[PDB]
C-alpha cells in the first residue's frame, strides 16, 4: 500500500503563509526523494521543489527559490512545504510524488491539494 | 536551467492509430527523461522512466526512445483508455523541468 | 664480522647536500638500525619504533599498548628510581616523548651533544626489564584518563572514533586506542583482571627484537655508534613474532552506500567522503595514491575545488591516499560546507564523480607523473636539515617499510609509472563503493544513535538507489580540466656567491619613513631558497573591534582570490602566509628564490587593486562568525592562556566583542576600509636567504613602488608606531580572574609570577630557575600527585615583560593553587640542599639549549624575526646571555627567588586565571593571602601602571 496524501490546501491572501504536508504511507521517506509539483488551472506541469529526506535537504526551482521552505520529519514519515510571500501566480493544485529507483522517476503521486490565493 | 519543448501542441488520431510525441532538450541529457500521462482531473501516471525503460504496470504499447537530445514516446496503438494530456520530464540534479504538454485527442 | 650483526648496508641513498653520514645495519635479533653521525650536532638523539600498536590491544583491556608506553618511562630494573629517565634528560638539555599509533609504538628522545651514552643506556632498559611498579600503575592511569578527558569534546577525535564504530564491530579497527580510566582500572578490577600482569603478558609477547627499529644520532663515529648500539640493543629478546596483518577490509557491503549524520560540538559544517581501497604501501615505487590525490586535491584553474567556489558550496577540499593499516587503506574527499552547500550535498558528490570520470576519460597522464618525479627529486635534493629528535622518530617508523638503502628516498622519490595501478584505484572509486558523512549542528535532535566512547550523537541512513544510480551516470562536466603545466617549478638553483661585506647577523641596510629593511644573505645553509617576511604597520588594523574584523576579512578574501594562482607555487615549495596582527598585516613568503618575486608581486598588486566578490564576502564572514563562537569549545587551559593575554595587554578585543561588531561589517564599509588601511603604512621587513644586498633593496622597492602607484601609500609618522605595553603589577599583590567553561568538565589555571622587565640579568635569572624546576614541576604535579595530563611550568615573555607561569588542566579545583605554592617550597629546600656539582649541571644544560645552532634556514629567520617584532634587535642574544648565565651563583638564585617569587617575597607579582568547569565554585601548602578578585578587565587595567618598553640597541 504505497500512497501519498496531500493536505493543508485552502485560501490565502497575497503575503500570507501556508504550510502543506504530504503524508507518506507504506514506505519510509528516507528511502527516496520527495518532489512537489504544482499545476495552475489551464497550464501544464510545473516543478516546485524537492526534498531528499535523508540529507541534502532542499533543491528548489528558480521560480520559488527564497519564497518556499521545504522540510521533512523521518519520525513522522511526512514531508512539508511552507509557502511564504504567496502571489496570485502560485494558485494551483500542488501534487506530491515519490521518485522511482532510477534517474527519471516520480512513480507514485498523490491526490494533490488546492492552494487558492485571492480575497 | 535546461528546458523541454514539445513536438505537437495537440493532435487528433483514431482508435488503432499510432501516436508519436516528441520532447527535445536544450542541453545534452543522458536518458534521465520521463513521460507522464495525466487524465484530466486526477494525478499524472508514470509511463516511461530512464527515457527508455518501460515502467511496471504500464501497457506494452508504450515505448520510449532517445536520440541525443530528442525523446520520442511511441504508442503503437491508441485506445479509449489512452487519450489524455501527455507531459515529459527532465531529471538531473538541476531544476526538473517539464514540457508544455501534448493533448492527444481521439477521433471516432 | 660480528655475529651479533646480521648484515651491514653501508651505502644509504643520501641527499647530496646532506653533510651527515649514515650507516644502516640489521642486528642478528632482527632490529633494523640506522646510524647517523653528525660531527657538529649539539643534541644527540635516538629513537625506537616497535611495530606493535593499539590494534593488538586485548579486547577486554582497551588501550593497553598506550598504557604500556606511559609505564615504560617510570622505571626499569637497573634504573628503579621513578623519574631517573626523565631527570637525566632534563639535566643534560634533552627531552623525550612517545606515541601509540595503530601499528607502531614509537619512542624517541634528544640529549646533550656529549651525553649520548648515558641516556641511551637508560633508554635501552625499557625493552629489557621494566618494573611496572604497581604504585606507578595506580597513578599514571589517571594521566591517561586526563588525556582522554581532554579529547572527549574535540570534534576531530570524535569523528576519528565514529569512523571506527561504523565498521565491522569485531574487526580490530573498531578498537579504542587511547583508553580511559574505565578500560584500564575500573573495568579490569571489576572483572578480576591483573592489569599489571597483562602488561607483562603484552610486553613479553609482543616487544620482540624482530619488530623493532632503532635510529641513533650523535657526534660519535659510525664505528663508535655501531659498537654503542650492539652493546645495548643486541641483547633484546628475539621471539619470532609474526607481523600483524589485516588483509580483510573493515567495511564490507553492509557498510557501503551508507551516510552518517553527525552532530558536532563546534558550529562546523563538513562533508566527509570515504572510498575503501587496498593496501598500496607495496607500490610505493609508483605511489598511485599521491597521483590521484594530487589531481583531486588540486585547487588550481579548472580543478575540482575551484568550481565548488564558483557555486558557493565548499571552502576547502582535501583528497587522496589515507593510511589505514597493513591490508587496507581509504581514499578520502573531505570538504567544508557553506550554509547553502549543506543543502545540495548530492550535486556536490555528483560534481565529484563528474571529475573522476574526466580522469577516466583522458586516461592516465604520464606527464603529470613525471612532473611529480621532478618536483620530489628537487624537493628531496634541497631538503631542509631536520631536527634530531623528530628525524630519528620518523626514520625509525619508516625503517620497517623500506630497505636500509632507501629509507631516505622512500617518502620522496618515485621511480616507475604504473597506469595499471592507477586504473585499479580509480576503478574502486564508484558510488557503489562510497561512504558519506555529514557533520552539522542542523542535525541535532534528529540523531537516533550514540557512540559509547565519546557520546557523539549521530544517525545512520542508507543512500537511496535513486541517488546511487544517478551518480553512476556521471557525465563529463565542461568546467573540469586537467591542471596545466605548473610553471612555478623553479629552474634556477644557482647559489649566489657570498659577499665579502656579508654580515653574520641581519644588517639594517635601508631606513626610510616608509620602510626599514633587515637583510642577511645565507652564509650557513647555502640552499637555493629565501625567507621574505614583512610586517606592515597600520593603527587602523586594531583600532576598534570593527576594524580588526575587517583587517581579517580583507586578508581572508585576499587569499581566496589567490588560491587558484598560489596552489601551483605551493607545489613548487613556494608558500606564502598573510594574516592580520594587532599592529597591521604580516606577510611571509618562503621557498625557492627563482620565481619568488613573481609571487610576491601579484600578492602586493592584488593587495592594492583588490575587488571584493559579494558572493565570497558573505560566505567568509559567515565562516568567520562561526570561528569566533567555536572558541567556547576550546579546552580550559587555552581559555586560561587567552584571558591572561587580555589582562596583561594594554588593549585587546574579546572573541565576543568581535562577534557582536561583525553584524556591522557591510560590503560598502569594507570597501572603504581598504583605502583607509592602505593609506599609511610602515614596512619593517626581513629578507634572509639566497639574495644579494642589491636585490633585497630591489625587492623592497617593489613593495614600496607597487603600493605607491596603486594605493597612494603615505609614509607613517614614527610617533604612531606605538606597540602595546604590559600591565605592571603591584608588589605583594595577588589578583584572581576567574570565568566558567561552558563545555568541559575540567578546570584550567595559569599562575603568572611577574618578575621584571627583560634584561640580561633578569632573563637568565628566570631561564636558569625555570630550568631547575622544569623537571620537578612535571614530576611532582603530574607523575607523583596526578593532577592532570597538562602540566607546564616555564618562562612567559610578552611585550618585553617576563615571569614564571604554571599552566595546568585538571579535574581538580583551582587546590591547584595550593599545590603549586606547596611545590615551590619543595624547591626552595631543594636549591639550598643542591650540590655545587648538580647546580652547574643545570647551567651547562641551559647553555646547550640557548646556544643550539638553528639547523634550517626557516629556523634562523624566525629567531632573528623574534628580535625584530620584540623591537629588541639583540641578534647575539644567545652568545651574550650565556656568558652571564655561567657567572650566576646558587646564592644568586635564592636571593632572586626570595625577593621575587617566594610566598613571603617582598616583590611577588602573582596573578591567577581560573577557568572553572560547569559545577565547581602529604606536602603541606603555605598560608595564602586573600586575593583581590578581578571583576572588570577595563576597570582592572585602569588602576594599574604600564611597564615601559625595552630600549633598542
Amino acid at each position: 500500500e504505497v500512497q501519498l496524501v496531500e493536505s493543508g490546501g485552502g485560501l490565502v491572501q497575497p503575503g500570507g503563509s501556508l504550510r502543506l504536508s504530504c503524508a507518506a504511507s507504506g514506505f519510509n521517506i528516507s528511502s527516496s526523494s520527495i518532489h512537489w509539483v504544482r499545476q495552475a488551472p489551464g497550464k501544464g506541469l510545473e516543478w516546485v521543489a524537492s526534498i531528499y529526506s535523508y540529507s541534502g535537504s532542499t533543491y528548489y526551482a528558480d521560480s520559488v527559490k527564497g519564497r518556499f521552505t521545504i522540510s521533512a520529519d523521518t519520525s513522522k514519515n511526512t514531508a512539508y512545504l511552507q509557502m511564504n510571500s504567496l502571489r496570485a501566480e502560485d494558485t494551483a493544485v500542488y501534487y506530491c510524488a515519490r521518485h522511482y529507483s532510477a534517474v527519471a522517476g516520480l512513480d507514485y503521486w498523490g491526490q494533490g491539494t488546492l492552494v487558492t490565493v485571492f480575497n | 536551467d535546461i528546458q523541454m519543448t514539445q513536438s505537437p501542441s495537440s493532435l487528433s488520431a483514431s482508435v488503432g492509430d499510432r501516436v508519436t510525441i516528441t520532447c527535445r532538450a536544450s542541453q545534452s541529457v543522458s536518458s534521465a527523461v520521463a513521460w507522464y500521462q495525466q487524465k484530466p482531473g486526477k494525478a499524472p501516471k508514470l509511463l516511461i522512466y530512464s527515457a527508455s525503460s518501460l515502467y511496471s504496470g504500464v501497457p506494452s504499447r508504450f515505448s520510449g526512445s532517445r536520440s541525443g537530445t530528442d525523446f520520442t514516446l511511441t504508442i503503437s496503438s491508441l485506445q479509449p483508455e489512452d487519450f489524455a494530456t501527455y507531459y515529459c520530464q527532465q531529471s538531473y540534479f538541476n531544476p526538473i523541468t517539464f514540457g508544455q504538454g501534448t493533448k492527444v485527442e481521439i477521433k471516432r | 664480522n660480528n655475529p651479533a650483526i646480521k648484515r651491514i648496508g653501508n651505502h644509504i641513498t643520501k641527499s647530496p647536500e646532506d653533510k651527515r653520514e649514515y650507516r644502516g645495519l640489521e642486528l642478528a635479533n632482527g632490529i633494523k638500525v640506522l646510524l647517523i653521525s653528525d660531527p657538529t650536532t649539539d643534541k644527540s638523539s635516538a629513537a625506537l619504533d616497535v611495530h606493535i600498536g593499539s590494534l593488538s590491544d586485548p579486547p577486554n583491556i582497551a588501550g593497553l599498548s598506550h598504557f604500556l608506553e606511559h609505564m615504560l618511562f617510570l622505571g626499569t630494573k637497573k634504573y628503579p628510581k621513578e623519574n631517573e629517565y626523565s631527570q637525566f634528560l632534563s639535566e643534560h638539555a634533552g627531552s623525550s616523548n612517545a606515541f601509540t599509533s595503530g601499528e607502531h609504538t614509537n619512542y624517541y628522545f634528544d640529549v646533550s651533544h656529549e651525553h649520548l651514552e648515558g641516556a641511551l643506556d637508560r633508554f635501552a632498559q625499557f625493552f629489557l626489564s621494566p618494573l611496572f611498579d604497581e604504585s606507578a600503575k595506580d597513578r599514571e592511569v589517571n594521566a591517561v584518563d586526563s588525556e582522554h578527558e581532554k579529547n572527549v569534546m574535540n570534534d576531530a577525535w570524535r569523528l576519528f572514533q565514529l569512523e571506527k564504530a561504523t565498521g565491522n564491530p569485531k574487526h580490530p579497527f573498531s578498537k579504542f586506542g587511547t583508553g580511559n580510566k574505565y578500560t584500564l582500572e575500573t573495568r579490569p578490577n571489576q572483572e578480576g583482571i591483573d592489569v599489571r600482569q597483562e602488561l607483562l603478558k603484552f610486553h613479553s609477547a609482543y616487544y620482540s627484537s624482530n619488530l623493532m627499529a632503532v635510529v641513533v644520532l650523535g657526534r660519535e663515529s659510525l664505528d663508535d655508534l655501531t659498537n654503542l648500539v650492539v652493546k645495548l640493543f643486541s641483547e633484546v629478546e628475539n621471539k619470532n613474532v609474526p607481523l600483524p596483518e589485516f588483509p580483510e577490509h573493515p567495511f564490507q557491503e553492509e557498510h557501503l552506500k551508507q551516510l552518517y549524520k553527525i552532530v558536532p560540538i563546534k558550529d562546523i559544517r563538513n562533508l566527509y567522503v570515504t572510498f575503501p581501497i587496498p593496501d598500496l604501501q607495496k607500490y610505493y615505487k609508483s605511489n598511485p595514491g599521491h597521483y590521484l590525490g594530487h589531481l583531486i586535491g588540486h585547487e588550481g584553474p579548472g580543478s575540482l575545488l575551484s568550481e565548488l567556489k564558483s557555486k558557493g558550496w565548499v571552502n576547502t577540499l582535501v583528497g587522496g591516499q589515507k593510511e589505514g593499516a597493513r591490508g587496507f587503506m581509504f581514499f578520502i574527499i573531505n570538504v567544508d560546507l557553506t550554509e547553502e552547500g549543506l543543502l545540495h550535498v548530492e550535486d556536490i558528490i555528483l560534481h565529484m564523480f563528474q571529475y573522476i570520470q574526466k580522469l577516466r576519460a583522458e586516461g592516465p597522464q604520464e606527464w603529470v607523473f613525471q612532473e611529480l618525479k621532478d618536483l620530489n627529486a628537487v624537493a628531496f635534493r634541497f631538503k631542509d636539515k631536520e631536527r634530531p629528535r623528530g628525524y630519528t622518530s620518523k626514520i625509525a617508523g619508516i625503517l620497517h617499510y623500506y630497505p636500509l638503502e632507501e629509507v631516505l628516498t622512500a617518502e620522496y622519490l618515485l621511480e616507475e609509472f604504473r597506469p595499471d595501478l592507477i586504473e585499479m584505484v580509480l576503478d574502486k572509486l564508484r558510488p557503489e563503493n562510497v561512504r558519506v558523512a555529514i557533520v552539522s549542528k542542523s542535525f541535532e535532535g534528529k540523531t537516533d544513535r550514540t557512540e559509547e566512547w565519546y557520546g557523539t550523537q549521530y544517525k545512520q541512513e542508507a543512500i537511496p538507489d535513486e541517488v546511487i544510480k544517478k551518480w553512476q551516470n556521471a557525465d563529463l562536466n565542461g568546467k573540469f580540466k586537467l591542471p596545466t603545466k605548473n610553471e612555478f617549478i623553479p629552474t634556477n638553483f644557482e647559489i649566489l656567491p657570498l659577499e665579502k661585506e656579508a654580515t653574520p647577523y641581519p644588517a639594517l641596510i635601508k631606513d626610510t619613513a616608509m620602510s626599514k629593511l633587515w637583510f642577511k644573505q645565507d652564509d650557513k645553509f647555502f640552499l637555493p631558497k629565501a625567507n621574505l617576511n614583512f610586517e606592515f604597520f597600520s593603527p587602523f588594523a586594531y583600532v576598534d573591534p570593527l576594524h580588526s574584523n575587517m583587517a581579517y576579512l580583507y586578508l581572508e578574501l585576499l587569499k581566496d582570490s589567490l588560491n587558484e594562482y598560489a596552489y601551483a607555487a605551493e607545489l613548487a615549495g613556494l608558500s606564502y602566509d598573510l594574516q592580520n596582527t594587532i599592529y597591521g598585516m604580516y606577510l611571509s613568503v618562503k621557498g625557492y628564490n627563482d620565481k619568488q618575486p613573481i609571487l610576491l608581486k601579484k600578492i602586493i598588486e592584488k593587495m592594492a587593486t583588490f575587488e571584493i566578490d559579494e558572493k565570497r564576502f558573505e560566505i567568509i564572514k559567515e565562516a568567520y562568525m562561526r570561528s569566533l563562537n567555536n572558541f567556547r569549545a576550546e579546552q580550559p587551559h587555552q581559555h586560561a592562556m587567552y584571558y591572561l593575554r587580555l589582562l596583561m595587554t594594554e588593549v585587546a578585543w574579546t572573541k565576543d566583542e568581535l562577534k557582536e561588531a561583525l553584524d556591522d561589517v557591510t560590503l560598502p564599509r569594507l570597501k572603504a576600509f581598504i583605502p583607509q588601511l592602505l593609506s599609511r603604512l610602515h614596512i619593517e621587513a626581513l629578507l634572509h636567504g639566497n639574495i644579494t644586498k642589491q636585490a633585497a633593496l630591489g625587492i623592497m622597492q617593489m613593495v614600496e613602488d607597487t603600493l605607491i602607484e596603486h594605493a597612494h601609500t603615505k609614509p607613517l609618522l614614527p610617533s604612531q608606531l606605538v606597540r602595546y605595553r604590559e600591565v605592571q603589577l603591584p608588589d605583594r599583590g595577588w589578583f584572581v580572574y576567574q570565568q566558567r567553561n561552558e563545555v568541559h568538565n575540567n578546570s584550567g589555571i595559569e599562575i603568572y609570577y611577574q618578575t621584571d622587565m627583560q634584561s640580561t640579568s633578569e632573563n637568565m635569572f628566570l631561564e636558569l630557575f625555570a630550568q631547575i624546576i622544569s623537571e620537578p614541576a612535571f614530576n611532582t604535579l603530574r607523575t607523583k600527585e596526578q593532577l592532570g595530563y597538562i602540566v607546564f611550568s616555564g618562562p612567559r615573555r610578552a611585550n618585553g615583560i617576563q615571569g614564571l607561569r604554571f599552566i595546568i588542566q585538571s579535574e581538580k579545583p583551582p587546590y591547584l593553587e595550593s599545590r603549586v605554592e606547596a611545590f615551590l617550597i619543595t624547591m626552595e629546600k631543594s636549591i639550598e640542599d643542591m650540590t655545587e656539582e648538580a647546580f652547574q649541571k643545570h647551567i651547562q644544560a641551559l647553555a646547550i639549549r640557548r646556544l643550539d645552532k638553528p639547523k634550517k634556514l626557516s629556523a634562523e629567520s624566525a629567531k632573528y624575526w623574534g628580535e625584530i617584532i620584540s623591537q629588541q634587535y639583540n641578534f647575539d642574544r644567545d652568545n651574550t646571555e650565556v656568558a652571564y648565565l655561567k657567572t650566576l651563583t646558587k646564592e644568586d638564585i635564592i636571593k632572586f627567588y626570595k625577593e621575587m617569587l617566594a610566598v613571603d617575597a617582598p616583590r611577588r607579582h602573582k596573578v591567577s586565571v581560573h577557568v572553572l568547569a560547569r559545577e565547581m565554585d602529604l606536602s603541606q601548602a603555605p598560608a595564602l593571602p586573600q586575593p583581590e578578585v578581578i571583576q572588570n578587565m577595563t576597570e582592572f587595567k585602569r588602576g594599574l601602571p604600564l611597564f615601559p618598553l625595552v630600549k633598542p640597541h
